[PDB]
């Protein structure tokens, strides 16, 4: 149905900056809503950023003003711009998207480590 | 407010439930809910979902909980639902490994105080919410977060109350605050817990008094962690301590003779209080909103039939439905309408062709006999 293939992360000192990106494979227009959760140390997943196909975005209130989130909709791509990370930024990401029916879909996880 | 005269001395996942206010009639204006209960602790994460994004204009009730000490939230706005719009609700928790998605499918009286502080260490003092009810309807709130930093109405009734109510009520929810701030310490050194942890501290306060007004029942109780920590007896004489710490806060209250105060605001202050309230807020509080029922029936295969039990737009939201088995009836929690009436139904598959055989049996204070239909 729906494939994400993610790609970024890596290893970087605080105060470094990382990106990120999440590609859709399948139909054209099969997914609206692209973006990020981080795996916390507990068991839930936090909102880092997403996008709709309209533009309109999120932010997680912990990353407001570091993280910046952009897509390519002839791509169905989504890049996170991440600056200004802290070792509490680090995390494995997750990319996820939404079927115009309200199904998600989720990739297996990036690494993002900060010292 | 309650007074709070001395200091001291878990996990539930939400139950999910996306409906409109109104049966949806395509291209009609009505209101999408979301409305999540029974979980613990009380942050959360609620978005409305349309054809695949989030719903960016939403508003929710303010933080209260049950007599269980589970948390219970509204999350609401006006939509106006399309044959082609599909609508669902999405809903973060510390249960969930990922947020979980609901698809949208087509007599006596009582007065409460329910207060919830919860710890957030590394970002600051923490948060407190207070919130007053009299029957199923709130009227006051107070949030430290927010830019007011006042007492707010939160029933029309209640905006009738001159400076001096306000200015008293404010300061005794702010004083309530700093008391359970300092609990909340309390509690973290006597069991021992880590400081990097959060951590909340429920309290409930309020009288029960009958159709002639006069006082029936007190209450005052804790909640740690969504644990019984300390309540007052029913004889309001003496306390129900859970474990060792809070048998060191009974006798500290108990020398203090806590529960000599309580009593004498219970039974004075609190039925005065409310007495108050029900005359003000008469049209609206001492008013009996009786169910609009109907019934529902569509097979889900040839074997089998669905036959569902609605009640809508009564008020209060104690009700009783039944079809007796009680092994196959689905049973879902009393939900807010959002305009101050509740809402219930009950479900129960039906080998095919034994309809007629069925009936549902409505209980409502509202209705001068219960019907059967």
């Amino acid at each position: 149905e729906v494939k994400l293939v993610e790609s970024g992360g890596g290893l970087v000192q605080p105060g470094g900056s990382l990106r990120l990106s999440c590609a859709a494979s399948g139909s054209i227009f099969s997914i609206n809503t692209m973006g990020w959760y981080r795996q916390t140390p507990g068991k839930q997943r936090d909102l880092v950023a997403d996008i709709s196909s309209g533009g309109s975005t999120k932010y997680g209130d912990s990353v407001k003003g570091r993280f910046t989130i952009s897509r390519d909709n002839t791509k169905n791509t989504v890049y996170l711009q991440m600056n200004s990370l802290k070792p509490e930024d680090t995390a494995v990401y997750y990319c996820y998207g939404l079927s115009y029916s309200n199904d998600d879909y989720w990739g297996q996880g990036t690494q993002v480590t900060v010292s | 407010y309650p007074p709070v005269p001395e200091t001291f001395g878990i996990q539930r996942t939400p139950k999910i439930q996306v409906y409109s206010r109104h049966p949806a009639e395509n291209g009609k204006s009505n209101f999408l809910n979301c409305y999540v209960s029974g979980f613990h602790p009380s942050d959360i994460e609620v978005d409305l979902l349309k054809n695949g994004e989030r719903i960016e204009k939403v508003e929710h009730s303010d933080l209260s909980f049950s007599k269980d000490w589970s948390f219970y939230l509204l999350y609401y706005t006006e939509f106006t639902p399309t044959e082609k719009d599909e609508y669902a609700c999405r809903v973060n928790h510390v249960t969930l490994s990922q947020p979980k998605i609901v698809k949208w499918d087509r007599g006596s009286h009582s007065m409460r105080y329910f207060s919830t502080s919860v710890s957030r260490p590394g970002r600051g003092e923490p948060r407190f919410i207070a919130v007053g009810y009299v029957d199923d309807t709130q009227f006051v709130r107070f949030d430290s977060d927010a830019a007011s930093q006042r007492m707010e109405p939160r029933a029309p009734w209640i905006e009738q109350e001159g400076p001096e109510y306000w200015d008293e009520e404010t300061g005794k929810v702010k004083a309530h605050s700093q008391t359970d701030r300092e609990n909340l310490r309390i509690a973290l050194r006597c069991y021992n817990q880590s400081e990097a942890g959060s951590h909340t501290l429920q309290m409930m306060f309020g009288c029960d008094v009958g159709s002639d007004g006069r006082f029936l029942r007190g209450y005052h109780q804790y909640a740690y962690d969504g644990k019984d920590y300390i309540a007052l007896k029913e004889d309001l004489r003496s306390w129900t301590a859970a474990d060792m710490c809070a048998q060191i806060t009974k006798r500290k209250w108990e020398a203090a003779h806590v529960a000599e105060q309580q009593r004498a605001y219970l039974e004075g202050t609190c039925v005065d209080g409310l007495r108050r309230y029900l005359e003000n807020g008469k049209e609206t509080l001492q008013r009996t909103d009786p169910p609009k029922t109907h019934m529902t029936h569509h097979p889900i295969s040839d074997h089998e039939a669905t036959l569902r039990c609605w009640a809508l737009g009564f008020y209060p939201a104690e009700i009783t439905l039944t079809w007796d088995q009680t092994q196959d009836t689905e049973l879902v929690e009393t939900r807010p309408a959002g305009d101050g009436t509740f809402q219930k139904w009950a479900a129960v598959v039906v080998p095919s062709g034994e309809e007629q055989r069925y009936t549902c049996h409505v209980q409502h204070e509202g209705l001068p006999k219960p019907l059967t239909l």
